[PDB]
């Protein structure tokens, strides 16, 4: 059974693992629309984008929570699991911060028309 | 106000989008089983 | 009197335990390994060459330590983790050493997108990374490669805040890294476009150094604007392709699978009187 959630929780965070890089990849190109209306326009598609994106914090928690499972139940290889986990975590939060960058570059972009 | 009829709807699609992918993830599990 | 040897052993061996299509991953860096010994970068081994067999099983596959460049095989590759356990190990008995796994580690743990990572330690290249700013792309192969991430190399990687820097300055969508004073690194989604911008931009290193040797100063040269320099083919399928049929051609056992065929093989001309072939 220990096993078998062990090949789930593989299963499980390949999804997770290329969604990251997934929107990594388009966080990663910027084009902004010419004068203020595409401007907040783009600003209302990003807060849009970060309203998507809480969804799937709960997914990651809940991903987390089954993987401590394992460091519960004692299993044969802890490592794998904490490593996959806490990279699993820096990646996220790494997403978190170009998502704040890409705000801030907006408010700038917004505040100088 | 015509915003407001697009936002709600902007907030309701994502939610839709995210629960049918949890319902599309939770399925596909073979479960063999025994008994 | 001859250094050939089969680079293709999964026969002889009949044993070990695989993947769905790792027998031809193993062949396909085998065969790299034999490129870049063959061209006179590499000879000693350094864990150069790194590749991902499946997105979700991990086990990385690398050389042993120890074993020249020239005397690697498809059998004696190692298939690690990605903490630098040992997964499976082929017939090559060889003290097992994954030290210089842990500077791909933390790249597999950025970016999943790639399989193939090749790290250099040639001259030119060594010689660039000490460039203080970097590749000036002068020249057509320069601008071929494409762009470049800088990251400060320490010669650690062990340390947990590192791995964090280092995926800092990789970036999410950049596929050359040069570390300072170390070398470069090159990322593939496959080996055969690994393969090819490392061979460009060794080209355009080779190329650099000459020219900041010849000119003196930077205001001697001309540099092109990157904004204006701004079937299907991918970007190293053609030309792998014939260097692994010259090595057929050669006598290397080489188990890449070719695409399309080279010869036509007009048919003979056919006799009724001929044993039936073939010993079923």
């Amino acid at each position: 059974k220990l096993e078998q959630l062990a090949r789930r929780f593989d299963r499980k965070a390949a999804m997770r693992e290329t969604w990251l890089n997934e929107n990594q990849r388009l966080v990663a190109q910027d084009n902004f629309g010419y004068d203020l209306a595409a401007v907040e326009a783009a600003k209302k598609k990003h807060e849009a984008i970060e309203t998507d994106t809480a969804a799937y914090e709960e997914r990651v928690r809940a991903l987390e929570d089954l993987a401590r499972e394992l460091e519960l139940e004692n299993y044969h290889d802890q490592k794998r699991i904490t490593a996959r986990k806490d990279n699993i975590l820096r990646l996220w939060n790494y997403l978190q911060e170009l998502l704040q960058s890409r705000r801030q570059r907006l408010e700038t972009t917004l505040a100088l028309q | 106000k015509a915003e407001d009829l697009f936002m709600e709807f902007a907030h309701k699609a994502s939610a839709f989008n995210n629960w049918c992918e949890n319902v599309e993830e939770d399925l596909s599990e073979p479960v063999h089983c025994v008994s | 009197f001859s250094m050939m040897t089969p680079i293709n052993d999964l026969h002889t061996a009949d044993s070990l335990n695989l993947a769905k299509g790792e027998r031809l991953m193993r062949c396909k860096i085998s065969s790299v390994y034999r490129l870049l010994d063959l061209y006179g970068w590499a000879q000693l081994s350094d864990t150069y060459v790194t590749l991902r067999v499946s997105k979700e099983q991990d086990h990385f596959l690398i050389s042993p330590k120890g074993v020249s460049c020239s005397e690697v095989t498809a059998s004696s590759l190692i298939k690690v983790n990605i903490l630098g356990e040992v997964v499976e190990k082929g017939s090559s008995c060889f003290p097992v050493d994954t030290t210089g796994f842990c500077l791909h580690s933390a790249i597999y743990a950025a970016r999943p997108d790639v399989r193939c990572i090749i790290h250099l330690h040639t001259p030119a290249t060594a010689a660039v990374s000490a460039m203080k700013w970097g590749l000036l792309p002068v020249s057509h192969n320069a601008l071929l490669v494409g762009d470049m991430a800088y990251f400060d190399f320490n010669g650690e990687m062990e340390q947990e805040a590192d791995r964090i820097n280092l995926q800092k300055c990789l970036g999410p969508t950049c596929k050359i890294l040069v570390l300072r004073n170390h070398g470069v690194v090159a990322l593939g989604d496959t080996v055969e476009e690994a393969f090819y911008k490392v061979f460009h931009l060794q080209a355009a290193c080779e190329i650099q150094v000459s020219a900041l040797s010849s000119a003196g100063g930077v205001e001697n040269l001309i540099l092109l604007e990157q904004e204006k320099h701004r079937q299907k083919s991918r970007l190293g399928e053609h030309e792998f392709e014939a260097l692994m049929r010259m090595l057929d051609n050669l006598g290397y056992r080489t188990g890449y699978p070719y695409r399309y065929p080279l010869v036509q093989e007009k048919t003979k001309h056919k006799s009724e009187v001929e044993i039936p072939a073939t010993v079923t």
